[PDB]
RNA sequence: GUGGGAGAGGGUGGUGGAAUUCCCGGAGUAGCGGUGAAAUGCGCAGAUACCGGGAGGAACGCCGAUGGCGAAGGCAGCCACCUGGUCCACCCGUGACGCUGAGGCGCGAAAGCGUGGGGAGCAAACCGGAUUAGAUACCCGGGUAGUCCACGCCCUAAACGAUGCGCGCUAGGUCUCUGGGUCUCCUGGGGGCCGAAGCUAACGCGUUAAGCGCGCCGCCUGGGGAGUACGGCCGCAAGGC
């Protein structure tokens, strides 16, 4: 119960899963989707197919809540990320423009042993 | 003594008189440390790169000057008990370097 | 530090004549301040071994040119510490 | 790699130890806030040396990027 | 000596942004996480994903190099102060003042020890999940010491160029860092690569010698037993020599 019609769409990309939040023009979100909110469970949501999935579910809530226009933002790198995005352009939202906000510390903490010779 | 640049940034929400007020104080605060001013700069507001302290914008301030360098630090020190101080930045004068030449 | 105004002071007063520089007696003259100043610095700053080792070569390099001017001219070395109130 | 060319050859004689110049400084910089390489910045050495410095500071007065936001990913 | 230079060389105090964790708030709901696949675990006391704020600790992305500095260990955000070494130009001063160096003294990665702080992330030990014929381990989830600071110890190493220091001599070529110059190029100091002569068992080294020489120091004398035993010295201990 918003009529929000223009906002913005965090598609979070990792192997493990891809989670996509749908949010008003200030960040606050307004639906949400996953691998795992399909019906997925294992392995397998960090499948693009599983990624298209989400981004449709999040996109068709987003536009239950009337949205139209949204402006897309990805962190992380993982398979469908960009299948993310291209069932986001696809999906009938129209996608006003697509960024890149992934977060990399300039070698502030110590990564566990599997993400070792980085800092 | 040597010579220096005195960076500050300031806030651009301030009016006139207590921006007058700043000045003065940075002014006493210099003399006081014992820095003779030999060129100042006042740019205005300027567009930050980022937010400083909430604010998109910034005041900024340029002083060159020649001082006691043992006195130095402290005096940045001084310039940043102020609360509408954002940032000071001495630093040591240098010739400058041409590409092009 | 060390300014110009300072080392020239100390250059001509150890000078043998005007003009000379780096006689032996000028040499250690700047060794001594050199030295005393940087030991001023260490006396804080314990903790800083790359600078010591520095105090360790200017000693070193006084110790040898004394040690020649003793050799040579025992009057002027006499003179050189009286002087300046080295060893001890 | 570098395939424009020399952010160098393209500028006046400007001077590289003024930090308090964003115009000329920008030219330096990546999409995101990175600093070009020498293959991009068509510097020298020293040059390059020098820029990194007055960029940093620069950073640190709030004239420049820490680093920025990627477009059309 | 005078006049210049480059530098993550060292010490002290400041300070900046990214990220992680935790806390507060907003919005939002059924999962998140994790793997080869999973489970433990976390989540309806509302997590994950998103926004704003706060606290704290630790490390400094791009620049960054096949780069630089240091005697070595080693040194990387930015600013200032204190300070070591070093290179060049002038050819000004001293007049062999030199080299090496058993002992001694100091420095000495990491781990470790003592006292007191600090503790975000990581993580020996440990506690769980899995995998496996079994799993102590690899893989996954937690996790204490420790990692960080101060002061005091410890003295080790593939402390590696597996190449002691100094000086003189013996073709060049090519890339590079940093000075100077009559600045296409010559000249000086570093860092690399290919190679003359020569050396080497070979691999390779070759003006940054492993070549030709001189000086001085340390060292080696088949393998195992064994870097053990005994003794001594050092150490709070572990232990070291
Ligand atoms: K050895
Ligand atoms: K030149
Ligand atoms: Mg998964
Ligand atoms: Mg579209
Ligand atoms: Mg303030
Ligand atoms: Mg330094
Ligand atoms: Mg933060
Ligand atoms: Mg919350
Ligand atoms: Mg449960
Ligand atoms: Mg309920
Ligand atoms: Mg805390
Ligand atoms: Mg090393
Ligand atoms: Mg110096
Ligand atoms: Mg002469
Ligand atoms: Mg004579
Ligand atoms: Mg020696
Ligand atoms: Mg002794
Ligand atoms: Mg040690
Ligand atoms: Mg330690
Ligand atoms: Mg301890
Ligand atoms: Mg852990
Ligand atoms: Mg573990
Ligand atoms: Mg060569
Ligand atoms: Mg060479
Ligand atoms: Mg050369
Ligand atoms: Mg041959
Ligand atoms: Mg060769
Ligand atoms: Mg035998
Ligand atoms: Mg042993
Ligand atoms: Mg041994």
């Amino acid at each position: 119960k918003r009529q929000v019609a223009s906002g913005r769409a965090y598609i979070h990309a990792s192997y493990n899963n891809t989670i996509v939040t749908i949010t008003d023009p200030d960040g606050n979100p307004i639906t949400w989707s996953s691998g795992g909110v399909i019906g997925y469970k294992g392995s397998r949501k960090g499948t693009p197919y599983a990624a298209q999935l989400a981004a449709l579910d999040a996109a068709k809530k987003a536009m239950a809540y009337g949205m139209q226009s949204v402006d897309v933002i990805v962190r992380g790198t993982g398979a469908g990320r960009e299948q993310a995005i291209r069932a986001l352009q696809a999906s009938g939202l129209q996608v006003k423009s697509i960024v890149d906000d992934t977060p990399v510390p300039h070698n502030g903490c110590r990564p566990k042993k599997k993400f070792r010779k980085a800092s | 003594m040597r010579r220096y640049e005195v960076n500050i940034v300031l806030n651009p929400n301030l009016d006139q008189s207590q921006l007058a007020l700043e000045k003065e104080i940075i002014q006493r605060a210099l003399e006081n440390y014992g820095a003779r001013v030999e060129k100042v700069e006042e740019l205005g507001l300027r567009r930050l790169a980022y937010p400083i302290a909430k604010d998109p914008q910034g005041y900024f301030l340029w002083y060159q000057v020649e001082m006691p360098e043992d006195r130095v630090n402290d005096l940045a020190r001084e310039l940043r008990i102020r609360d509408n101080v954002r940032r000071v930045m001495v630093v040591k004068s240098q010739e400058p370097f041409l590409a092009n030449a | 530090p060390i300014t110009k105004e300072e080392k020239q002071k100390v250059i001509q007063e150890f000078a043998r004549f005007p003009g000379d520089t780096g006689s032996t007696e000028v040499q250690v003259a700047l060794l001594t301040l050199r030295i005393n100043r940087l030991s001023e610095h260490l006396k804080v700053h314990k903790k800083d071994h790359h600078s010591h080792r520095g105090l360790l070569m200017m000693v070193g390099q006084r110790r040898r040119l004394l040690r020649y001017l003793q050799r040579e001219d025992p009057e002027r070395y006499r003179a050189l510490i009286e002087k300046l109130g080295i060893r001890g | 790699p570098s395939r424009k060319a020399k952010v160098k050859a393209t500028l006046g004689e400007f001077d590289l130890r003024d930090y308090r110049n964003v115009e000329v400084l920008k030219r330096f910089l990546s999409e995101t806030g990175k600093i070009l390489p020498r293959r991009r910045t068509g510097l020298s050495a020293k040059e390059q040396r020098i820029l990194a410095k007055t960029i940093k500071r620069a950073r640190i007065l709030g004239l420049l990027p820490f680093t920025e936001k990627l477009v059309r990913k």
